[PDB]
């Protein structure tokens, strides 16, 4: 009651006389009763899980982000297109592009300790390909130009590059009981759950 | 009703907007947003996409257009792609351009399909889809096969055997012989001694670098029931089955 | 003995959710050993995996435990054709022939 | 090979928590149970 | 019928390049690219150098729209190293570079493409018409 | 006075808000405390800071720059109205009005021809709703034009199709005065309220003793145009983050480069400006008629776009008192050096510009194999994505004993996708292993069935009422309360339906 | 069917004098009005219940009633919303508005039942809370607070 309500009061308001069709309505107000969200358990000290936020910055310790596939982040609305602003920008315009762009590095100037990024490497469906998206791109590759592995103090620079790039990147596996996982070393999964499969442990 | 879409009605849609009066204000925006564009696999036209693409860029200066296809490769005509449109778009260009050398795969398979369509007098049977021979590319000229010790010809044609075969016969043991062909480059290739080579460079094959290449769905099936008897695990990447039909 | 333990399964089942209890109920049976165990078993357990990994998506927007196995049969009838109910691959640790 | 999966020791996080004082009264487990209404009734006869 | 040269090819008007299987058809796509990038060819040059989101190139297959738009990222950031170092060790990269007049600037441009390569253009012809639809609505008769 | 605090990190800008707040007390006790936010998140997060450090924060008023903006011209003029008379939503059905009315004026042709093809309405209302939309957007970024279209003047040098744009305008003012609700609106209003303020005594009625912004790193100019004018009378802090330390801004003339010449006073110690003085003006860094070409770090240049062009607006204000607290990361881990080379804004990226320099590759900074600093993971699924999450953010616990998951955060591009995984990795993880979680920005359904029945029950006059449609209105227990049709019978509604033959629409009539 | 209904009785609530001093809700200027405080209010060390409730039934007639309240260990950050926070005669005050009682309508309001329902719903604890909210509050505001 209180949104439609709320949308016949609003077109009341404005003075609108023709008789209105049903299909009008019912449109409108599918729109208006998903449109809120519940932000309100944000920083009770759960670990937080949450969209990225324009103007949302909290410094953190540990920063995760996820779903860095290319094409997926950033977010794409085009402007409207009949848009004159689009046409001939000044300085303070806003768009949605750039605001992504800008909370990438928001986050990144936000974590103190420890930054984690993920993305899709491969569709697990069909093996197919999938990509970063061109930021994670642009900061793999700063990192690769700006330093080098202490094993291979001569090398070369983008021998080295590829050699660092190939340090930083971690390839999870497909499978969470592929026994990869499990041999103890630096990556290895808590889930004991998988253990005895990984093993091989069980009987047919 | 709805105000919903879909894939045909998307293209339908653009060309019925473009062929329009209002239309032509739309191809002027376009031609500022893409003043040029690449197309690829046009071998594959439709006559909606043809419609579109010409009124757009056939004419007005400054735009690019670039269609590049092999109209030896059409085979989606199944799915509402025509040929004949395209010779008609190869009529309408004055410029053709011709790439000369295949950079793809070994000398041995230049020379293997060159001499199966040159068989014949026009081939495709066509008269404006005529055949040439292609020149494979230096950096090619080293690569060979080899199983069990001496090389592999490039092309091995599997005869059967009989006298009359119908369709059924011949699925059965043709995917049959695939199958013990195909285990048999596996244990060669585990032991190393099967390799794709080129030059001295190697390495042992694979079940991932086999393909096999079948026509329709039950023909796949057909396939795997066989190579997976012989205990080959085997994928089949076109399958469009469902989870919840298991 | 058993109905007990299902009967806990359902505890899990209405407070953590679906995916919880499954894993559960595969921990404890051992089947997703059992399976890896038995010949071929990889892919019906990749195929039981990916359905649990579907019982969530529709698990979440129905809010009823009731109104999911609702759910789970219409899909059983109709497969339909779309994208995400397509089968995964059944194992990226074996080259496979790629048909 | 051997395998093994690593087991965390402390906890995974203490409490801390932003509340109300509803997130107080809350609920009792056990013979007593907290609730703002009153468990017994009295029917009325009259009529 | 004439051979083409990737450079030499005049992108004016309209143009058809045939060839059999495995020439390369999509491997040149890459070239006429970046050289659609820096407005390089001379006289075969297109009048004006042109910004990532002002080509349009149209696949058949989602999958080579992925493939096809990640090759283009890797040559264009190959040949921006190559301009900043003046040489490179790949032959088509060495004719570019013997083609093109001032490499900084170049680097420069080819520096910002590099960016704009998220939104760079690549579709199907089904994904074509979409997008296209979307953008300009009113023309289209489209809500 | 208008004050701006440029920092590093927000850290310590919220504590210089302590700081202010603590040396000076409102003499009111009951007027609230503005501070500007754009999120609900940010001011949480303040709040939860401040009321740690003073034992307790309330009355802090936590507007949107707009609303408050706008709740400000009530304060110093009169006659405004306290809701505008423009809004996102009223001018829609206001446009819905005019434009049938204005259809064939030999200027609107190009709408009639989308429009007059055909109808139930909708095509006009979607078209009411964007243009609606479009002329807030010109409200807020753009009034000048208002301005002009208004009067039936056109502006030069933009974009075609401006001129339907404009008459509807005209129009929607003209139509707006005939209704005779409040011809007051945010473009024409906060020209004559800062001449108003620009002429005044300094003590005008009503307005808030001090006003922060905080963690707001994006407004239109003409807020700024605004504020500044207000400095006059009551202080405002702006709070600010910004990654480079230098100025990383543009140019606009190279006689606009003299005013940016200035300093920025430090509290800490001692005023401090950019380095190399005049001559990296010349340089490569501001070129041509160009902003800045080489800015430094590669990163900052791609990325930080829009905080260029608002560092940019900062500076250019006259009255403004700039000071800058930068807190000096020190390099250690790999993360460390990245956020350490965006502040101090140096390249060390290695492009192997001449071969002597593009053999050895120790000149390049070492990079410890232990790092866990940044990390790139590359998964398959979704799923199997956020468990490989959940496991490294285990083994982050163990290896430093003060880490509180409070101070772990998980990003997402979209979190309706990733919600149900999220939902079961941690909800299935075992005891001792389990750790508490909340999701922030779900959308919000308290109840799914209530709102969709009723929808569908909207949807009736096209609806077909195939068999299972109708009784999936049944499967909502309310609408079988109200029709009291238990869940047990329901159990035979749905035999006799099927077993009685009831397909097709409900009546011959239907 | 509520409109006639409702402005009658609305009058009834802001005429009701208020407390000893007699105060008429009619009375207070927007200028001594507060609506709607929210606050938040740090725990420190873990808050125990039992570690609590001595310290509350020692002080208070009220706490007398009904178990000692029992919540699991806390710490951390609390919240809450003032309904209306007004001065007078140079004295503060705290209000709070509750509804409820689906049963009633008369006398089954009393200074008996009232208090019985508060000892019912817990709102004991709760007055003391915001107390000690307002409290640190005014502490911080005024200059020369005394409680
Ligand atoms: N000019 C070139 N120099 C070096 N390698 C090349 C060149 N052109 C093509 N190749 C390689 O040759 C193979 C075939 O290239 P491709 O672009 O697929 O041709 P195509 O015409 O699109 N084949 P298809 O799509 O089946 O017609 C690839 O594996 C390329 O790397
Ligand atoms: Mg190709």
């Amino acid at each position: 009651e209180q949104q439609w309500q709320a949308i016949i009061a609003e077109g009341l308001g404005a003075q609108y006389g023709d008789a209105v069709p049903l299909s009008l309505l019912r449109d409108e107000l599918a729109q208006r009763l998903d449109q809120e969200r519940i932000s309100q358990r944000f920083l009770a000290g759960p670990v937080n899980i949450c969209t990225l936020m324009p103007m949302r910055s909290i410094p953190f310790k540990v920063v995760c982000l996820l779903g860095m596939n290319d094409g997926v982040y950033p977010r794409q609305l085009a402007p409207l297109g009949f848009d004159l602003m689009s046409q001939k920008p000044k300085r303070g315009d806003r768009s949605r592009r750039d605001d992504d762009r800008y909370l990438f590095l928001e986050a990144l100037i936000s974590a103190q300790q420890k930054l984690y990024i993920s993305y899709i490497g491969r569709s697990i469906q069909d093996n197919s390909e999938r990509f970063p998206s061109v930021l994670v791109q642009e900061l793999i590759d700063y990192i690769g130009q700006s330093h080098y592995l202490p094993g291979d103090e001569a090398l070369n620079c983008d021998e080295s590059e590829a050699r660092v790039k190939a340090h930083l990147t971690c390839l999870h596996t497909r499978m969470p009981f592929d026994p990869q996982n499990y041999q103890p070393g630096e990556r290895q999964s808590y889930a004991r759950e998988w253990l005895p499969a990984a093993s091989q442990a069980g009987k047919a | 009703r709805r105000g919903e879409l879909g894939f045909d009605d998307m293209l339908s849609r653009l060309d019925s907007a473009l062929r329009s009066e209002s239309g032509e204000v739309l191809a002027a925006a376009i031609r500022t947003r893409f003043p040029v564009a690449m197309i690829d696999e046009f071998q594959d036209t439709d006559p909606q996409q043809y419609r579109i693409f010409r009124r757009i860029w056939h004419h007005q200066p400054e735009t690019a257009l670039l269609l590049i296809g092999d109209p030896k490769q059409a085979i989606y005509a199944f799915r509402g792609a025509d040929i004949f449109t395209y010779m008609k778009a190869r009529s309408e260009v004055h410029a053709h351009y011709t790439l000369d050398t295949n950079w793809r795969s070994a000398p041995g398979m230049v020379n293997s399909v060159n001499k199966l369509f040159s068989q014949t007098d026009d081939a495709f049977m066509f008269r404006e889809i005529p055949f040439i021979p292609v020149k494979s590319a230096g950096k090619n000229q080293a690569l060979r096969f080899v199983f069990k010790g001496e090389t592999q010809p490039a092309m091995k044609m599997w005869l059967m055997e009989g006298e009359s075969c119908g369709v059924g016969d011949y699925q059965s043991t043709m995917a049959q012989v695939c199958a013990a062909q195909i285990r048999d480059w596996l244990q060669a290739g585990q032991r190393g001694e099967a390799l794709l080579m080129n030059g001295d460079d190697a390495r042992p094959v694979r079940a991932s670098d086999i393909s096999v290449l079948v026509r329709s769905r039950q023909e796949a099936a057909q396939v795997r029931d066989a190579l997976t008897l012989l205990e080959i695990p085997s994928v089949y990447l076109s399958n469009r089955d469902s989870v919840f039909e298991t | 003995v058993v109905v007990e333990e299902f009967d806990g399964y359902r505890q899990i089942w209405r407070k953590r959710g679906v995916m919880p209890m499954l894993r559960a109920l595969m921990s404890a049976r051992n089947i997703a050993e059992n399976l890896l165990a038995t010949a071929g078993g990889e892919r019906r357990l990749t195929d039981i995996l990916h359905i649990s990994e579907l019982l969530q998506e529709a698990g979440t927007q129905l809010e009823s435990e009731h109104a999911l196995v609702r759910w789970l049969s219409q899909h059983i009838l109709e497969p339909d054709s779309n994208a995400s109910s397509q089968q995964m691959r059944l194992e990226s640790d074996k080259h496979l022939v790629q048909i | 090979a051997e395998l093994n999966a690593k087991t965390l020791q402390r906890l995974p996080g203490d409490n801390w928590r932003v509340t109300s004082y509803s997130g107080l009264q809350q609920r009792x487990x056990x013979x007593x149970x907290x609730x703002x209404x009153x468990x017994x009734x009295x029917x009325x006869x009259x009529x | 019928a004439e051979t083409l040269d990737p450079l030499r090819l005049p992108l004016q008007g309209e143009r058809l390049i045939e060839a059999s299987a495995g020439t390369g058809k999509t491997f040149t796509i890459a070239a006429l690219y970046l050289r659609l990038l820096l407005g390089l060819g001379g006289s075969a040059a297109f009048p004006r150098p042109l910004t990532v989101e002002e080509l349009l190139v149209v696949t058949f297959t989602e999958a080579a729209t992925a493939e096809l738009r990640g090759r283009i990222r890797s040559n264009i950031h190959e040949l921006r190293i190559a301009c900043l170092r003046e040489t490179t060790d790949n032959p088509l990269y060495e004719r570019l570079l013997e083609e093109i007049d001032d490499k900084a600037q170049a680097a420069q441009w080819l520096l910002l493409a590099e960016r704009q390569m998220d939104e760079a253009a690549v579709f199907t012809i089904h994904g074509f018409c979409q997008r296209m639809l979307n953008l300009n609505a009113f023309e289209s008769g489209m809500l | 006075m208008l004050r701006v605090y440029h920092s590093n990190r927000l850290d310590v800008l919220e504590a210089l808000m302590e700081f202010i707040v603590e040396r000076e007390r409102l003499d009111d006790p009951f007027e609230p405390e503005m501070i500007l936010v754009q999120s609900t998140g940010m001011a949480q997060w303040l709040q939860m800071t401040l009321s740690q450090k003073f034992g307790i924060a309330a009355n802090i008023d936590f507007p949107l720059p707009a609303s408050f903006i706008w709740d400000m011209f009530v304060r110093v003029l009169p006659e405004i109205p306290k809701e505008s008379a423009f809004n996102k939503q009223s001018m829609s059905w206001k446009l819905m009005t005019l434009l049938p009315q204005l259809l064939e004026r030999e200027d609107f042709t190009l709408l009639r021809h989308y429009l007059t093809d055909d109808s139930d309405k909708r095509k006009l209302f979607q078209l009411s709703s964007k243009a609606a939309d479009l002329f807030d957007q010109y409200l807020v970024y753009r009034p000048d034009w208002l301005a002009q279209w208004e009067t039936g003047h056109l502006v030069e040098g933009l974009g075609e199709a401006q001129a339907w744009q404009a008459p509807l305008w005209k129009a929607l003012v003209e139509y707006t005065h005939q209704l005779g609700q409040p011809r007051w609106h945010r473009a024409n209003l906060y020209q004559r309220f800062i001449e108003t303020l620009e002429s005044a005594t300094t003590c005008p009625p009503g307005l808030p003793s001090r006003v922060f912004i905080c963690g707001i790193s994006a407004l239109p100019p003409v807020y700024l145009q605004a504020l500044q004018a207000l400095g006059k009378h009551i202080e405002i802090h702006l709070l600010f983050t910004n990654p480079c330390r230098y100025y990383w801004g543009d140019i606009k003339d190279p006689a606009y480069l003299a005013k940016l010449l200035t300093r920025q006073r430090r509290h800490s110690f001692e005023d401090r400006e950019l380095p190399l003085f005049r001559d990296s003006e010349n340089a490569g860094q501001l070129f041509n008629s160009d902003g800045e070409q080489d800015v430094g770090n590669p990163l900052l240049a791609s990325w930080g776009k829009l905080g260029r062009d608002y560092i940019y607006l900062l500076s250019d204000l006259e009255s403004s008192q700039e000071l800058d607290a930068f807190v000096d990361v020190t390099p250690d881990n790999l993360l460390h050096n990245i956020q350490s080379d965006i502040l101090e804004l140096e390249n060390r990226a290695v492009a192997g510009v001449n071969i002597e320099e593009f053999s050895r590759s120790d000149n390049k900074r070492p990079l410890d194999p232990l790092d866990s600093s940044i990390t790139f993971h590359v998964c398959h699924s979704p799923q199997r994505e956020v468990e490989v999450l959940h496991d490294r953010l285990l083994a982050m616990l163990e290896e430093d004993p003060t880490l509180t998951p409070r101070d772990i955060i998980v990003m997402v591009a979209d979190i309706d996708s990733y919600s149900p995984f999220i939902q079961a990795v941690f909800g299935s993880a075992p005891a001792d292993r389990y750790l508490p979680y909340a999701i922030s920005d779900r959308r919000a359904r308290q109840s799914h069935p209530v709102l969709e029945a009723f929808i569908s029950l909207l949807s009736l006059p096209d609806s077909r009422f195939v068999s299972e449609d109708v009784l999936a209105l049944l499967d909502v227990p309310v609408l079988a309360a109200r029709f009291d049709i238990t869940e047990e019978g329901l159990r035979y509604l749905r035999q006799w339906v099927n077993e009685s033959g009831i397909r097709w629409g409900i009546d011959d009539d239907n | 069917q509520w409109e006639p209904v409702l402005t009658e009785w609305i009058t009834a609530v802001l005429q009701a004098p208020l407390n000893e001093t007699g105060v008429s809700l009619s009375q207070l200027s927007a200028r001594n009005k507060q609506v709607e405080m929210e606050f938040y209010l740090p725990i420190s060390e873990p808050l125990i219940a039992s570690q609590l409730d001595t310290l509350i039934r020692q002080f208070d007639p009220l706490s007398a009633g009904c178990p000692p309240l029992e919540f699991m260990q806390v710490r951390g950050m609390l919240k809450g919303f003032i309904d209306l926070v007004f001065r007078h005669e140079g004295r503060y005050y705290l209000l709070a508005y509750k509804s409820n009682w689906l049963g009633e309508d008369s006398s089954a309001y009393t200074q008996q039942a009232m208090a019985a329902a508060m000892q019912a719903h817990r709102y004991d604890l709760q007055y003391q809370l915001y107390t000690l909210a307002l409290h640190r509050y005014l502490r911080h505001r005024i200059a020369d607070y005394d409680y």
